[PDB]
């Protein structure tokens, strides 16, 4: 199998096929650990969001790509702010503030 | 450093600020002013950066300082836009 | 026919937190695929195909790129018809068409919008 | 989109209100044909190679 | 003058509890009606649990009637409909609330664990607290007669209460009646009268319950939360995208539960809202609020009461909690089956054509736009899916030196995921380097690997300088080399060795290189005789450089031609006049410290070639003749059956305890199989005879199976000794062991009894291999939860003390030395030397220079070390105090990643731990991380002491042992049942036994001290390595110890509130800061606790990284009431936000970022 | 006593935290999803301290709970009815009537009525 | 498990200190569990389904 763009879900912005392409391998917390022990902070970031559920990320590094530009600018994943809204939802609520 | 890079970290310890300066300075090869030092050789621009580092050329210092120079460059040598629009709101 | 569309009506129906392939663990409602957005390569032709008019329209007169462009309305949101584009260029109706079939004929040797048709 | 109006109308409108779905062979696997077959609705026009 | 209204950069995430004003400020909008959809045009409803104009329309730029399409009112809403058209994400991200009538209770702060409301409140959770709010028991809310403040009444009390008093003590009941309650209790008030009762004249009979409270509304009113948010009356909606109902294939919507649950609230709730301005029957009300309560209850968090069913499913409904409390997927990214690729280098691997066709398709696609060919995008897009030849070339550019990490199923350590340079193969399989096979700890048998593309730039600079293959030559837990060549190649060096006398032999002399053209030429054989060459050396020595060193050395035809493939230093010749077994991946190893990286890469492939090349030319082969079973086997047989028949005859007539015969019989047997083992491997080792000159003499076999076993790969001597020998004792279900061992071998035939007992250690052998194979990761996860978050930071700070390493000698009754245990450590202070000088004071021990430290002979065991266990650091670790023993020869480089590492070097070897004085195993290691006492404890002299009997058994009791002397007495209790070693009258130490047994670590860390804890754990968990034959480093055992080590116990009077236990690193950070600050009595001293993993796994700053392992229902719901926020530094909960990890790559950027939040 | 006495001398800590076992020797109605939770989470986890916080924290059902108050019949017959229909007349019969003496409700019902037939 | 009766095991350490605590079972076939089982202070205890 081999995916380098494809459909993604509804409810999380996570790569999936199988109607016409075949959906992305799974990272896991296995390899996470690997990538820390390493120390390749650029490695996972990318693994994190663009290169997973970043909704405007992986447009931008996209086009960067096509461009031969490379870089990244990522942004917070979307499996981390419908946490945001989840937690939001509950009497308790959590702000991100500045400095 | 095709195979280490292991012969770069010793020019500037810790991999890790190794890979920083490496990737900044093959940052300003992919886009941008790229102008190699180290004869390319069709090599990309990952290892070029890397080559220039075993040389013993661009390192942190010297990029931080050419960069010094080039607002330098930039701002002193196109002053006299700036300073009309400084007229501008008094 | 309508007792086929009551049919259509019943049920919940079915809820996405249902185990199908239980494995570990599987959800329905993880098949479920996004189409609202779309593919990272759309996006790209979409944006290179902007590159490419705005490029081409260079290769054009002002009474032509103007025309061509106001006529079916790009870069610059509302579009408008032969008339409301003949009152500004004096010239009314045919005239403008004429420009704007003009401009069509000088589209059938470059390849860009060619092959970003498919 | 603009560009893809004006596109069209370089080369030919035809903007028929349809899409496309026809089930293609996926990419990569290749073979022979050896049966094909149809079950039409109780109520539906048959077609001709049905 | 900052002060931005955007979403920029965070520096930290703030938990807390919300107002209703502050839940208000989320709204968009209130929803009023259960309606989710449209039953025909399917269009969503007015203000239903799917508004358009509430929360976001349905397209992207229309709204909801028609009125506008386009961009042209992005800005602007609709006329006929409030409308914001704007995007369809921005449903995705739109609130929206809605406004209950009477008050409910907020199920997380009412039944979770401790009482929230009511520990705040002091008052019963599902006794009291339950009573007054299903409407049932009255409560007050404070009287001035009578009756007290928190008392619970009855219907009959109330009016007769209220009879006697009333119009002056009024008291509701029910949810708003505990609203007034949170509400009227003053927290500064009590805070106050708390802290003056709870102090006044209290031995240790209250102060639990007193220091408890105290500190529990310290920190509420310290928080800033009010009490009144406790239970809401505003309750928030979720986001429509979040839970929509999706029309599937051919209708049938596909819906959340979580509309379920908010059409029911709202329903109780409009219903509970007209009850309230119709006719008002008091029971009717009652009912609809507790029904509002359960829907309510049951949308926050199911669990936990019953569970709400509905929805025709017989399962539970998945509550918001539910989606929150208990992989991953990425883009460009694939897999296959792994092949072995023979003819790549150890920096390449093989990647199918069509496979990396697909995976650089956005690369492919720009460098076709940027060099011609393609007019536009879309027309690579064309030219690709129409894979067009000259496509291919432009694919042999694109991954060029664009590095690709592969990565295997079972991730135990770091090597789990190594880089490689793409090379095409024509094929749909994916070819492996066969060195870098063991690191993976992969078979062909049909594996398959997933590989990665490093798209960002410093992601493929990751990739190519960390995890690159040629990176990682030696393993992160022991310094040993890691790609040593395996089975095949190894077989092939040791037959490249192998001295066989005579055969086309005789002593014909040449130079090195010459002799290889005397190979392919016949004439002369391959592994004779010995014969004599010319060998040119290369040594260096204090001023490096190279010296040459011509002679003239009597090796043999293989060893000379090998010795091409050696680099320029080592010794040479005598790396080669060995042979190839263990020595081949020694050669390996100093070759890497002596030369470089490099170098000893090359070396690694030359000897793969040379040792696949040879390996084929050798063809070494197993034939049935290969295995030859010993003559006296039947012999041997005979007579142990005879000696045990002799027996059975003796306990015929009794005389021998036949109680236990059955143990004396199997030492027969088992006897009888180390006599069959011992004359096949006897026998098969020597034999032939050959014919040296005048013939006559004896060498060792060349008999295939023992080439195999004498070179390693795979042939150990028990697989032989079944193989020829025979299979000795067989075990049995009942865990006995069988007096009928199978004398038979698989050389032989097997009869079906025999097998059917043999078929007992099959399945038992898979079945225990099943559970430790998921026993060693279910260790492993605990051991990273408690470690990831230390890293080597501040440079290399002060300190001397540490752990004086000597080598671990069992010798005192069983003759077993280890001496290599100081290697690349940083010493503490010149360590002596039996006369003077020598070692420096922070020199780390070279590999050279520990060989050094056999020039001052054997005298010189003893030398004190830095270690992780002690260093004076703060939040991280000293670079000196760590080590270096990584793939790389030299310290670790400042800001790695310690913990994560150390884990995975000691749970990577647990899929080879044999589960059971002396457990043994991996449960023995668990054991000994968790920290838990023995089944019988043994007692230790807390201070030396004169030892007496303390009144015999006066109690209770029961003995008691009182060492007194100097000052103070100390009553220990001894439960009579375990004996002693200590007499009356003698006198102990600080320490001593008196128990002789198990030793519990808490003891020895409380009273012995942390070095002999530490020394005691990581030389008690080596043991069981010791046994099991995996080599691992001391370092990582140290370094968990040292978080292990985190939190202590203060015991004096300070600015720290005594009784509190916390962590050294706050402690240290303090005392520091005080003893130069006003005054050193402002604080107190502290006390090491020994705590185990899960333990310290337990308490973390962060409150997310706490909400990742632990049960999230608990911490995020504590961490909510006191006003808390992670600031931010953990490498967990900077992972699930999505960021740069504090460490390796990054940390730099933690540093600026962490320096740049000091100025507010 | 028993409860508390039970639970803490036989958990210690019950190796493998046998939870089948101190579930049935608890009293009240059995077979609930209720004191579940509040088992499982003194165990371990705050261990030692946490086997004291549950003793003092230990010093149910809508519709049983309905059924409850429901309890108190207070039912009626024709007579009972009646009566009680009796009060509502008599009751409604006085605001009717305490509505008539008010007089800007007949002039309003005047008005309005005018406004009626005005259309 | 086939329907009848059978007499359990359950030797071992089950409460510490360590003492047989043998137990009767009754499995139908279509029906509710009946169980019978011993505690440590030697009381005979019944459990129906
Ligand atoms: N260590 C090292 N090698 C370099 C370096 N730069 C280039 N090489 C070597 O170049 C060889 C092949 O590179 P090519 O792509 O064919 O030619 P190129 O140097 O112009 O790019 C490799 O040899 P090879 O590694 O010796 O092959 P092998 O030992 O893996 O079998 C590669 O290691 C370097 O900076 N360091
Ligand atoms: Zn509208
Ligand atoms: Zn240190």
């Amino acid at each position: 199998h081999a995916r380098s763009t494809g459909s993604y879900s509804l409810v999380t912005q996570q790569p999936l096929g199988g109607k016409a392409q075949f959906g992305g391998q799974r990272f896991g917390e296995m390899e996470v650990w690997a990538l820390e022990a390493y120390g390749a902070a650029y490695t996972l970031q990318e693994m994190l969001t663009v290169k997973s559920d970043d909704v405007n990320g992986r447009t931008k590094m996209y086009k960067n790509i096509v461009d031969g530009n490379h870089q990244m600018e990522p942004g917070m994943p979307e499996s981390f702010n419908v946490l945001l809204k989840e937690i939001r939802s509950l009497g308790i609520n959590i702000e991100l503030e500045d400095e | 450093a095709r195979v280490t890079v292991q012969d770069a970290v010793e020019k500037i310890g810790n991999r890790f600020d190794l890979v920083l300066v490496a990737a900044r300075r093959a940052r300003q090869m992919q886009v941008g002013g790229k102008d190699p030092l180290v004869p390319e050789e069709n090599d990309k621009t990952t290892v070029i950066a890397l080559r220039e580092i075993e040389e013993g050329l661009i390192n942190n210092q010297i990029l931080d300082v050419r960069e010094r120079q080039e607002q330098q460059e930039q701002e002193a040598a196109e002053l006299q836009a700036v300073t009309a629009i400084a007229e501008g709101r008094r | 026919d309508k007792i086929r569309k009551v049919l259509k009506i019943a049920k919940e129906p079915i809820s996405m937190e249902t185990p199908i392939g239980d494995d570990e663990d599987s959800h329905l409602g993880d098949f479920i695929e996004d189409t609202t957005l779309e593919l990272p390569l759309d996006s790209a032709t979409t944006e290179s195909l902007r590159a490419a008019t705005h490029d081409v329209l260079a290769g054009l007169t002002a009474r032509e790129a103007k025309v061509l462009r106001m006529r079916f309305g790009i870069d610059m949101n509302t579009d408008y018809t032969l008339e409301e584009v003949g009152k500004q260029f004096d010239v009314t109706r045919e005239r403008i068409r004429q420009i704007e079939a003009k401009a069509l004929r000088k589209l059938r040797h470059p390849s860009r919008s060619e092959v970003l048709r498919s | 989109t603009p560009e893809e109006k004006l596109l069209r109308a370089i080369f030919g409108e035809k903007a028929s209100d349809v899409k496309d779905s026809s089930l293609r062979v996926p990419n990569g696997v290749s073979g022979t044909v050896i049966d094909v077959q149809v079950f039409t609705r109780d109520g539906v026009e048959k077609d001709k190679r049905a | 003058l900052k002060a931005q209204t955007k979403t920029e950069e965070f520096d930290a995430i703030k938990i807390a509890l919300a107002s209703p004003d502050m839940i208000r400020s989320w709204s968009f909008g209130e929803v009023k009606k259960p309606e989710t959809i449209n039953y025909r045009t399917f269009k969503p409803e007015r203000d239903g649990l799917f508004c358009a104009r509430i929360f976001g329309p349905v397209k992207d730029y229309e709204c909801l009637c028609g009125k506008y399409k386009r961009l042209k009112h992005r800005g602007v809403i609709c006329e006929k409909c409030g409308v914001e058209v704007t995007q369809t994400k921005v449903r995705r991200e739109r609130m929206g609330h809605i406004e209950l009538a009477s008050p409910t209770a907020h199920i997380w702060f009412l039944k979770s664990l401790p009482s929230r409301i009511g520990l705040l409140l002091d008052m019963p959770l599902r006794d009291i607290e339950r009573v007054l709010y299903f409407e049932s028991y009255v409560v007050i809310e404070g009287g001035m007669t009578n009756l007290e403040r928190q008392q619970i009444l009855t219907e009959e009390q109330y009016l007769d209460a209220l009879e006697e008093f009333g119009d002056e003590f009024d008291a509701k009941m029910g949810a708003e009646a505990i609203q007034a309650l949170l509400k009227s209790m003053d927290l500064e008030q009590e805070c106050e009268q708390l802290r003056e009762e709870l102090n006044e004249t209290n031995s240790e009979t209250k102060r639990k319950k007193l220091t408890k409270r105290i500190k529990l509304l310290e920190a509420f009113v310290q928080s800033g939360n009010k009490p009144e948010w406790m239970i809401l009356t505003v309750l928030p909606v979720l986001p429509p995208d979040l839970r929509p109902l999706v029309p599937l294939d051919g209708g049938r919507f596909a819906t959340s539960d979580l509309n379920d649950l908010y059409r029911r609230v709202i329903n109780r709730n409009n219903r509970l809202k007209r009850l309230l301005d119709l006719a008002a029957p008091d029971i009717i009300v009652r009912n609809e609020k507790r029904m509002l309560q359960e829907a309510v209850d049951a949308l926050l968090d199911n669990g936990r009461r019953g569970r709400a069913i509905t929805g025709s499913n017989k399962r539970p409904l998945k509550s918001l909690a539910d989606m929150i409390k208990g992989g991953k997927r990425v883009d460009y990214s694939g897999r296959s089956v792994i092949t072995v690729g023979p003819y790549l280098r150890l920096h390449q691997c093989g990647l199918p054509k069509k496979m990396a066709l697909e995976l650089f398709k956005p690369f492919i696609y720009g460098k076709l736009e940027l060099r011609g060919l393609a007019t536009t995008i879309k027309a690579a897009k064309k030219m690709v899916e129409r894979e067009e030849a000259v496509v291919w070339d432009i694919l042999d550019e694109v991954i060029r030196e664009h590095p690709v990490l592969l990565n295997r199923a079972p991730t135990l350590h770091r090597l789990g995921i190594q880089a490689f340079e793409p090379v095409l193969i024509e094929g749909k399989a994916i070819q492996l380097h066969p060195l870098v096979c063991a690191a993976y700890n992969a078979d062909f048998d049909g594996d398959q690997m997933a590989v990665h593309v490093p798209l960002t730039l410093e992601a493929q600079l990751e990739a190519r300088a960390l995890m690159m293959s040629t990176n990682n030559i030696l393993s992160p837990a022991n310094g040993e080399p890691i790609i040593v060549p395996s089975q095949d190649v190894v077989l092939g060096l040791y037959y490249m060795t192998r001295d066989c006398v005579n055969a086309k032999g005789e002593g014909m002399v040449l130079t090195g290189p010459k002799e290889a053209e005397r190979l392919y030429r016949s004439g002369l054989a391959s592994l004779h005789a010995r014969v004599k060459v010319r060998i040119t050396e290369y040594e260096k020595d204090a001023n490096g450089e190279l010296v040459a060193k011509t002679s003239l050395k009597d090796t043999t035809v293989g060893r000379a031609i090998l010795w091409m493939i050696v680099p320029k230093g080592l010794p040479y010749s005598i790396v080669n006049q060995a042979l190839g077994k263990k020595a081949i991946s020694k050669m390996l190893n100093t070759c890497y410290r002596i030369l470089g990286l490099k170098p000893t890469v090359i070396f690694a492939d030359q000897i793969m070639y040379t040792g696949f090349a040879y390996a084929a030319r050798s063809g070494a082969s197993v034939g049935i003749d290969d295995m030859v079973i010993p003559e006296k086997k039947h012999e041997i047989i005979s007579e142990a059956e005879a000696e045990v028949a002799e027996i059975q005859e003796q306990f015929q007539s009794g005389l021998v305890t036949a109680g236990e015969r059955y143990n004396k019989v199997i030492d027969i047997w088992a006897a009888a199989n180390d006599r069959v083992s011992k004359a096949m491997m006897d026998n098969l080792q020597t034999e032939t005879v050959i014919n040296r000159d005048g013939q006559e003499e004896k060498q060792v076999s060349f008999n295939s199976i023992y080439m195999m076993a004498d070179s390693g790969a795979r042939g150990s001597a028990a697989q032989i000794r079944q193989l020829a020998g025979m299979r000795g004792l067989m075990a049995k279900p009942d865990g006995s062991i069988i007096e009928t061992p199978i004398t038979a071998n698989f050389r032989e035939g097997l009869n079906v009894l025999q097998y059917f007992i043999s078929t007992h250690g099959a399945r038992k052998g898979l079945a225990d291999t099943a559970l430790k194979t998921a026993n060693s990761g279910y260790l492993t996860r605990r051991l990273v939860d408690v470690a990831q978050d230390l890293v080597v930071t501040e440079d290399d700070c002060g300190t001397h003390e540490g752990i004086m390493m000597t080598p671990v000698i069992e010798g005192g009754d069983v003759k077993e030395p280890l001496r290599d245990r100081v290697l690349g450590r940083v010493t503490a202070e010149d360590v002596l030397k039996p006369g003077t000088a020598d070692i420096l004071v922070p020199r780390n021990t070279l590999l050279h220079e520990q060989w050094c430290d056999l020039l001052e002979e054997n005298s010189v065991d003893a030398v004190k070390v830095r270690s992780v266990v002690s260093c004076d650091t703060d939040f991280g670790v000293c670079a000196h105090c760590y080590g270096r023993d990584l793939a790389r020869g030299h310290i670790i480089n400042k800001g790695e990643a310690i913990g994560v590492i150390a884990a995975q070097s000691i749970g990577e070897p647990g899929t080879q731990l044999t589960m059971r004085d002396i457990t043994g195993g991996l449960p023995r290691v668990a054991d000994l991380f968790e920290a838990r006492r023995p089944k019988e404890p043994a007692i230790l002299a807390e201070i030396s002491g004169i030892v007496s009997f303390g009144k015999e058994t006066k109690g209770k009791r029961r003995l008691v042992i009182t060492p007194v002397d100097g000052s103070d007495p100390y009553e220990e209790m001894i439960p009579k049942w375990r004996q002693l070693n200590v007499f009356e009258g003698e006198r102990v130490e600080r320490g001593d036994v008196i128990s002789d047994g198990p030793e519990a670590p808490h003891d020895i860390l409380r009273l012995r001290g942390v070095h002999a804890v530490t020394r005691y754990i990581v030389n008690e968990v080596q043991d069981v390595y010791r046994l099991q034959g995996v080599k691992i480093n001391d370092k990582h055992i140290e370094v968990i110890v040292r978080q292990m080590l985190r939190k202590a116990t203060i015991v004096n009077a300070g600015s720290s509130d005594f009784l509190e236990g916390e962590q050294v690193e706050y402690s240290r950070v303090k005392i520091a800061n005080r003893e130069l600050e006003a005054n050193g009595k402002v604080g107190a001293t502290y006390s090491r606790d020994l705590l185990g993993i899960t333990k310290a796994s337990l308490a973390t700053e962060s409150f997310i990284s706490a909400a990742s392992f632990q049960e999230t229902t608990r911490v995020l719901t504590e961490a909510a009431v006191a006003g808390k926020r992670d600031e931010l530094r953990g490498l967990k909960e900077n992972v699930i936000v999505g960021r740069l990890i504090p460490a390796g790559t990054g940390y730099a950027y933690h540093q600026d970022r962490m320096r740049r939040r000091a100025a507010g | 006593q028993s409860q508390l006495k039970l639970l803490v001398t036989r958990g210690k800590e019950q190796g493998y935290l046998t939870y089948a076992e101190v579930n049935d020797h608890l009293p009240e109605d059995i077979v609930d999803s209720d004191q579940i939770e509040d088992i499982i989470q003194m165990i371990n986890d705050m261990g030692i301290q946490v086997m004291e916080e549950a003793p003092d924290a230990d010093d149910t059902d809508p519709v049983r709970m309905y059924m409850r108050e429901m309890g108190t019949v207070e039912l009626l017959t024709r007579e009972g009815e009646i009566d009680i229909a009796k009060r509502i007349e008599d009751g409604i019969n006085q605001v009717q009537c305490s509505v008539a003496e008010y007089p800007e409700a007949i002039t309003y019902l005047l008005e309005q009525y005018d406004r009626v037939e005005a259309e | 498990r086939s329907p009848g009766v059978f007499f359990d095991s359950d030797k071992g350490k089950t409460h510490s200190s360590g003492k047989v605590l043998y137990n009767a079972r009754i499995i139908p076939y279509r029906g509710s569990w009946l169980d019978f089982e011993f505690d440590p202070k030697d009381n005979l205890f019944v459990r129906i389904d």
